[PDB]
DNA sequence: AAACGCGGGGGACAGCGCGTACGTGCGTTTAAGCGGTGCTAGAGCTGTCTACGACCAATTGAGCGGCCTCGGCACCGGGATTCTCCA
DNA sequence: TGGAGAATCCCGGTGCCGAGGCCGCTCAATTGGTCGTAGACAGCTCTAGCACCGCTTAAACGCACGTACGCGCTGTCCCCCGCGTTTT
């Protein structure tokens, strides 16, 4: 396939503490 | 010399040169009570430590 | 920076008292807050008399009341007079 | 003038004017009376007295001439008025008394 | 770790999610092809773990050390370097201790 | 002659001698960081007094051993030497605790 | 395992059981249950948690990000646990 | 000059200015920022709002259009966080809440 | 009310059973903690600064004490209801 | 599972004193000017909390197990209260 979301806003949520 | 080359120097100090003799220092302190209560009087040549 | 403590006041009344006994200064730091501390316990507790009475002037009569009232047993009694015997050694002097 | 300390006055180690200071200092009263500072001195020092006798005597006890927390535990725990005055101050290093429960001790 | 893959296990994105690791995977054939045998460096207790995965994922055979361990080990591993035979070209490092 | 006890008879030694003591008995690196996790769980990124640390450990641990004669009291007081939790917590009601 | 590490217990737990053992022996406990070790733990942190909020909440009104144990002896006094050693 | 309280400036029943003159004269600091007088009473009505309610509520529960002091005993003491708040703080009248233990009571 | 009794039957209590649990010992690691780094962060120390309610002058209506009810709730009469103890 | 009865809850008639407002009359609460000063807030520095790993190793943990005690079950006797008493 190529290189590459829902794993970015989820870290956008997640990482957030 | 630092506990990453321990032995390569005791190595080095048996093909390299004979009659120097060798004492170490590592691990648990059982091992040591043999040697250090031995070689409590101390008859050596180097304490490679 | 000279800071006024209480650690030589404490050694002071050690060597009056234990001077067979040094300090550790654990034990002189525990004195020194609880000296500030009943400090304030007393004096919280004599103006709450200076406002039960809505008075301003605490004197020693009010120090005495303050003992009279939180002090249990002797440490009341002696409070009462050792809290008036260096006042009657200040009121001489 | 100079700094001639208020405890030589009433025969103290507390400068009585330092604490004639902090009376003024601690929003008791508007007119300190100038006993109160010696009231309060004197009672001081008396409790000074009342504290380093009993904690050279445990750390004596204990044969030590350091008087160390855990003295200070031993010897104000064991006293009535004062743990049952003191029975919310915690002595840090001063640990516990000695003593087990009397159902938990074999048989 | 858990909101890529909740499984954990052999995926072919642990080493398609890095920029090192798709590098890592294009000198793989390519350091099975030259033979000559290639020392990497590594922070402790995690980079390690996760190149003992990658370098298992390609099959290419590798020894480890680290601090936390006993001295045994550390000496015999040296032993298996001054032997030419070996199979395995790459292995891991640390800096701290090693 | 061999010493192994029945279930019941070591721990008293200890009782004396930690009473004969004076310290804490926890690990302080599950401590410390305890203290870091909790503190944290308010507001997180304190710089960290350690005798902070310790200034909640003396009254922590003396608390602990506190509570566990009330325990002991309600134990045998229900006739138990073999302590249970609903001795802990009609110790703590009766403390006020709950 | 040692693909991953994965070996955190807890820090109310990372005590131990030989540990909640020796405070239950310094304590008075013969015989411990085997709840005693986390029925003990969840009032340990209970009794953790308060003081360390209004702490911080020092710290804030106090305008800090060090939480001293300055604010531990500003709440241990406040919060009934008074301790001589400390300040 | 003007006499007009702080109260209808904040919405409030309870007489800021009172709280202001009261803090200034409580020596609690020498600049005694008006807005921490606000602070108190605002908390005073809010708090009297949430008190008034229950001890009315648990009148009319006892059909009553008058609070009592039981009603108050009813108001704060069956409330968590009033109990939790005012543990140690008493009614006078308030009397008791009806509650047999459980194993005393027949099964 | 107190106060003095007084069956009276089951609640305390003893006590025996039973079986398991919880320590205990010891094997097994293991994360504890120590050192030992490397650094930097906000604490800390200063560095001025102005605003802030202090304080006090004037005022003024607040609000509450003394002065006017009349009515929410207690008291009681009578009955309905509802729990309990012996069939 | 059921009625007799004793306690309770509820509902109708009385009335009252307390809850609440009325009537001045301030006095306190406010507004109106300072007032330097307090903390407002800029800079400085330096430190002190900071993780981190090397490593140990003993503490924690892993488990065999052994029995102790905590409850399983009983009879009791006792014992304390209930019904009746009056006086105080």
């Amino acid at each position: 396939k190529s290189r590459l979301r829902e794993e970015s806003e989820s870290a956008a949520v997640y990482n957030g503490r | 010399v630092p506990l990453s080359t321990l032995s390569n120097w005791s190595s080095e100090f048996a093909k390299w040169a004979p009659t120097l003799r060798t004492i170490s220092f590592k691990g648990s302190p059982n091992e040591r009570k043999a040697k250090q209560a031995k070689i409590r009087a101390g008859e050596f040549d180097v304490v490679l430590t | 920076t000279r800071k006024e403590s209480y650690a030589i006041y404490v050694y002071k009344v050690l060597k009056q008292v234990h001077p067979d006994t040094g300090i550790s200064s654990k034990a002189m730091s525990i004195m020194n807050s609880f000296v500030n501390d009943v400090f304030e316990r007393i004096a919280g507790e004599a103006s709450r008399l200076a406002h039960y009475n809505k008075r301003s002037t605490i004197t020693s009569r009010e120090i005495q009341t303050a003992v009279r009232l939180l002090l249990p047993g002797e440490l009341a009694k002696h409070a009462v007079s050792e809290g008036t015997k260096a006042v009657t050694k200040y009121t001489s002097a | 003038a100079k700094a001639k300390t208020r405890s030589s006055r009433a025969g103290l180690q507390f400068p009585v004017g330092r604490v004639h200071r902090l009376l003024r200092k601690g929003n008791y009263a508007e007119r300190v009376g100038a006993g109160a500072p010696v009231y309060l001195a004197a009672v001081l020092e008396y409790l000074t007295a009342e504290i380093l006798e009993l904690a050279g005597n445990a750390a004596r006890d204990n044969k030590k001439t350091r008087i160390i927390p855990r003295h200070l535990q031993l010897a104000v725990r064991n006293d009535e008025e004062l743990n049952k005055l003191l029975g919310r101050v915690t002595i840090a290093q001063g640990g516990v008394l000695p003593n087990i429960q009397s159902v938990l001790l074999p048989k | 770790e858990d909101q890529i893959n909740p499984t954990r296990e052999t995926n072919d994105d642990i080493w398609r999610v890095a920029g090192k690791f798709e590098l890592l995977d294009r000198i793989l054939p390519k350091l099975k092809a030259t033979g000559h045998r290639v020392l990497i460096f590594f922070q402790m207790t995690q980079i390690m773990d996760i190149m003992e995965d990658f370098l298992r994922y390609i099959n290419i055979k590798y020894l480890r050390l680290d601090g936390h361990t006993k001295s045994d080990e550390r000496s015999e591993l040296l032993r298996l370097f001054n032997a030419p035979d070996s199979e395995y070209l790459c292995f891991i490092l640390s800096t701290r201790a090693g | 002659k061999p010493h192994r006890y029945r279930p019941g008879t070591v721990a008293l030694r200890e009782i004396r001698r930690y009473q004969k003591s004076t310290e804490l008995l926890i690990r302080k690196l599950p401590f410390q960081r305890l203290v870091r996790e909790i503190a944290q769980d308010f507001k997180t990124d304190l710089r960290f007094q350690s005798s902070a640390v310790m200034a909640l450990q003396e009254a922590s641990e003396a608390y602990l051993v506190g509570l566990f004669e009330d325990t002991n009291l309600c134990a045998i007081h229900a006739k138990r030497v073999t302590i249970m939790p609903k001795d802990i917590q009609l110790a703590r009601r009766i403390r006020g605790e709950r | 395992a040692k693909r991953h590490r994965k070996v955190l217990r807890d820090n109310i737990q990372g005590i131990t059981k030989p540990a909640i053992r020796r405070l239950a022996r310094r304590g008075g406990v013969k015989r411990i249950s085997g709840l005693i070790y986390e029925e003990t733990r969840g009032v340990l942190k209970v009794f953790l948690e308060n003081v360390i909020r209004d702490a911080v909440t020092y710290t804030e009104h106090a305008k800090r990000k060090t939480v001293t144990a300055m604010d531990v002896v500003y709440a241990l006094k406040r919060q009934g646990r008074t301790l001589y050693g400390f300040g």
